[PDB]
């Protein structure tokens, strides 16, 4: 029996949308019936001509699997290149084209496992897509910060505290050093703090820290809701208070929810930062899934302007290849194949312009030079325990971290390495600093 | 519903579809079924003279597991 | 050291979400560290009294593990039990409740992996939420069909179909004798078949199969969209068109825009049948994800008048209780604790009211007894190659279905056993329905 | 980060702070730092007479491998 | 003039106590009511929105009943819908309803729900040509006792 | 003949309003009927199964008086303890609330007087209610 | 209405339906009645069969005060 399905003489049109399936197949099932089955699952649902020859225009609206490569991970485990044409999806709409590619294929019995690793979108439908509602370059005219990465804070853990106690640590973050501030994804409205009551006091804390170090403050404030419509009338509202920035978690939200949100901030100018709350759910496990990188390529295409990428420090190879892929990704116009950083396909962003990659999680200011390097100027660096932590409190904290973040510049442009001598360049200015002396004791230095 | 070592349909051998059982492929009836109703010699009383009809193990997917064929969850 | 957040004393409280999670600890790690930090990591972050120290009201809106319970299969796995407190979580929103408890712990390093198997929805948050639009009794009088499951039938694969030649296999299906018939998932607006032309041709359908038929006909139209505002316009044309019922992506739409969309529906009337597109991706794997009873409580709580449950023609043992579990959690007001299918917690569902379940999949006219047997009235069966594949047409494959149906129904009724004398049943209905007696030609009887 | 065969932040043993290393428990500073700038005698000038600090290793979570003491992805 | 009755006055059925029934069932049970020759039904009281019965299929299945009843006697029949609502906009979206489904009357407790709100909803019944029928729940516990209290001929004037 | 709707067994469900009525009766009536009678003429207005049997879910919607507790002084007053269930109110409608519980039982003849001391309103129907604009904390 | 010193039904006692009058429980008509439209043996004209018909009196309630039994004010 020949497959239709799979055609490994195919070459992919420029027009069609591409995926890159890890499929772990039922033992004994041979490798091509499996890439064939897979293209047909996510497409029509069969291989035959018989539903296909009751139709006008017949297998067109099909996908097909042109390419097989079998790797040597445990055998029983190869990639499958699939191609979509452009017709099947609808104009804009990522929760379409999910709903296509992924809608069932995960429940397809005669595989184990499947893992969506990577999609190619083609200039053609990324031309349907409003994109980011800003991005980097517009971002930083509206910030007029440059030459350097963003120092952010999340205000976590400290869920339980009225409006204006809260507000208090993030006029303290901003006053000390800080550019942005992050709500705790956990806090939407609730009994111990309703939204409106936040939005006020941090609108406060901004104007406030705004007036005193004459640099321009951003909250990140916190927008996700039960309702399209409680979204937006929180989004109003942060327009309404002159706030430049807000928050969504795309996922326990949704896509549709998110192109939404996505278009309002384009119509009022509103800087869009997103969490990406339950995304290991789904890009955790290596075998089944999807890989962050194509929620990550959805996420530019639905739009927003800040989303978390994860963060990496040390020699770039591997694993950490891999999240350096991601990044440029979501911030480069164009991004070569290249399978050692997970990048399966090329991918032309058609001038839709880039996202500001956030770093986050345990880091402090001994991390500082090394996130400098490898993440550059285009980037979001978000302190927990970093900043709040630092024992004369919140302000000093932020300070500690603005002047670890300002030496590692001026060491960049002298022609320093910053990751050899990262170690010297924090001690150094530890010296001028007794906010970043402060900190070097609670944080301990990488080798 | 599948071959050994596989997932295409073992009943339809992938084609999605199988010869007529009452008409025997030829597209004509054989026996005068159903009290003369459909009489025999003309159109099966089944295909209609399509000479083949859905197979029952994959509705026409050509393999078992996916949606067209199987289960839900 | 005291572990504060495995609490073995706590009894829970009626007004707690509790949460069972199937936790895969990395090897080395004892059950209490795991279970704790899984509770610290689902809530503050933290065993600690450092940050929390800091605040107001303390480890107040902190989750804890309130009781372990170890697996056959045993160096592997076990349950942690968690409570978390009623004031974590904003009013009506699956959102904000899915963000705070899944949100983070499925990213923790310390295990291999993590499944929330089940929530226990305490009655007093359920009230903060609509439910379902309409649910199974209002939906029973709204189409004045009682005492036997509805039936339906998915229009695929039949992707590339003028609206008019869609719209003419609906009007087929409807006329035969279905009760409704669905859009392919994959159709939203594309191309070759735009939203506001296959709602008019599909209405036109609808209107002539009830005019000559004399009972209610619906077509579960998608509008499932990239957009909020596009998702509800297609909704208010559908209701413009007087249709009964619309259909829904969840997942992949999002449940911001699936509230939404319950509201609407509530507000207008309107049936909503939610299709679960991307579940795969989430509840396949036993030991990481979420399972789809938990996406079911949630669904159940944003709201859908249907919702495919998983279906089940076996002898109600194993994996086939599971999804009768679901089944009943999906119907029933009341669901007593019952670990042979899966079900964790107690739910007390307080009159909020109950979904549909659809069976879906490959069934055949074979199967009706079975599935009338299992199921019982409160289903629709949603036939694929089932109906359309009938060699004399849609319509023949629909009175089969209708025929078959009918037959089942009278014979319960009787006293007869649906399960031993399902055979029997068919057969004596196929002397009388030339083409039901097509139908169990190409489709083979089961044992 | 952790201890053997278990998720304990070792170098807090859970407890989410240490002991100030400069003032050594006493509260006091015991050499004068940054040229005489916090003087002998006086408050310590890291803790600020607290006597104990974060833990850096686990930024007060006392466990290892949580969003609170681990690099994000 | 609006329902054509002369003469005579007219007669009503309260469904009641009929609570916890479908709206289907209770439009059952107006519809009999009605075709056999009374010319108002009206709504218990304690009805509004309930888990037992939602307002918007309540209102709809009654709307069937007055317009089969009223076909099959050739006599203007009529409901009093209960539009008493938590909050002004959630009256009047019912009381729209209504309107919206051709309907001759609607009910409203003015007591409970207050005079604001009557008086919003009085002005609304003007403007739309509904009927309005006022239920007095509560009156007993200001015009029982005949030493304290307002007596109802007050709040009949007001 | 057995009073369905004083039932002195039952433990009030986390779920239900509570009332605590001070009924004054007529003289010559005796107090559990009087709490029992209280208790259906703010709920199904019967103590039979006439009407209820002619219905689904049947006395599923009544109030049953569980507790009477005599008053001092020569009035002849007590407190009739009275549960209605969760689903009889509609959610966050004050409005509906005193529809239901003090709508009719005010002007009940078989009593000279009555008052509504208390209500015990269930956390369930309180999380249907915003409840204040901001309260104490937030207003400071 | 009432009993002595009670609020319940005197006609009924509770119940809230009385034996029918008609048939006196037998459920079938003893004579013809509105000349032979309702014929004798054939099931109660009044009751039809049920052998109860509701009390008048308190209309159901069993007691007298409510709404359902007394008038109104
Ligand atoms: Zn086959
Ligand atoms: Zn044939
Ligand atoms: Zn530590
Ligand atoms: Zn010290
Ligand atoms: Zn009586
Ligand atoms: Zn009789």
């Amino acid at each position: 029996y020949r497959l239709t399905y799979y055609t490994p003489d195919y070459t992919p049109k420029d027009t069609d949308i591409l995926a890159a399936f890890r499929v772990t197949p039922q033992p004994g099932v041979p490798f091509e019936e499996a890439a064939a089955a897979v293209a047909a699952e996510s497409s029509t649902g069969t291989w035959t001509t018989v539903w296909t020859d009751l139709l006008t225009d017949l297998d067109r609206y099909k996908g097909c699997c042109y390419d097989i490569e079998p790797l040597p991970g445990e055998d029983n485990q190869f990639i499958a290149y699939i191609a979509y044409p452009l017709d099947l999806f609808e104009e804009g709409s990522v929760t379409n084209m999910l709903t296509s590619i992924v809608g069932n294929v995960f429940g397809f019995k005669a595989l184990k496992a499947l893992r969506l690793e990577d999609l190619r979108i083609p200039v053609a439908y990324l031309k349907t897509f409003q994109g980011p509602p800003h991005g980097i370059q517009v971002e930083r005219d509206k910030l007029n910060k440059y030459g350097r990465p963003l120092l952010g804070c999340t205000i976590k853990p400290k869920l339980g505290l009225s409006a204006k106690n809260y507000g208090r640590a993030v006029y303290e973050c901003l006053r000390g050093g800080l550019d942005f501030t992050k709500d705790d994804e956990n806090i939407n409205s609730q009994p111990f703090q309703r939204w409106r009551d936040r939005f006020l006091f941090v609108a406060d804390a901004i104007h406030k820290a705004q007036a005193e170090t004459g640099e321009i403050k951003g909250h990140y404030l916190n927008v996700t809701a039960p309702t399209c419509e409680e979204m937006l009338k929180r989004a109003e509202f942060a327009k309404e208070l002159e706030m430049p920035i807000i928050m969504h978690d795309f996922l326990t939200a949704g896509f549709t929810a998110n192109t939404t949100l996505s278009k309002w901030c384009r119509d009022n100018g509103m800087l869009l930062h997103i969490h990406r709350a339950m995304h290991a759910v789904m890009d955790r496990q290596k075998n089944h899934g999807i890989h962050f990188r194509v929620l990550a390529k959805c996420l530019r295409m639905s739009g927003g302007d800040h989303i978390h990428t994860g963060t990496v420090v040390g020699k770039l190879e591997g694993d950490k290849a891999v999240t350096l892929g991601i990044v440029d990704l979501l911030r480069e116009n164009y991004i070569e194949q290249d399978r050692s950083r997970g990048i399966y396909f090329t991918q032309d962003w058609a001038s839709m312009p880039g996202v500001m990659a956030v770093a986050s999680g345990g880091i402090h200011v001994w991390h500082m030079p090394a996130l400098v390097d490898i993440f550059g100027d285009d980037a979001v660096l978000q302190f927990g325990g970093g900043t709040l932590g630092h024992p004369w409190g919140n302000a000093a904290g932020a300070t500690a971290n603005r002047v670890a973040l300002e030496a590692c510049i001026q060491a960049r442009n002298e022609g320093r390495d910053l990751m050899r001598e990262g170690g010297d360049i924090i001690r150094e200015a530890a010296r001028w600093s007794p906010e970043l002396a402060a900190a070097c004791e609670l944080w301990k230095e990488i080798k | 519903g599948t071959k050994p070592n596989s997932l295409v349909c073992a009943n339809c051998e992938g084609e999605g579809c199988v010869a007529c059982s009452q008409c025997k492929g030829g597209g004509v009836n054989l026996i005068d079924h159903f009290n003369g109703q459909f009489k025999a010699g003309a159109l099966c009383w089944l295909c209609r003279g399509k000479k083949e009809v859905l197979c029952g193990d994959c509705n026409g997917a050509g393999f078992i597991g996916g949606f067209l064929s199987t289960f839900d969850e």
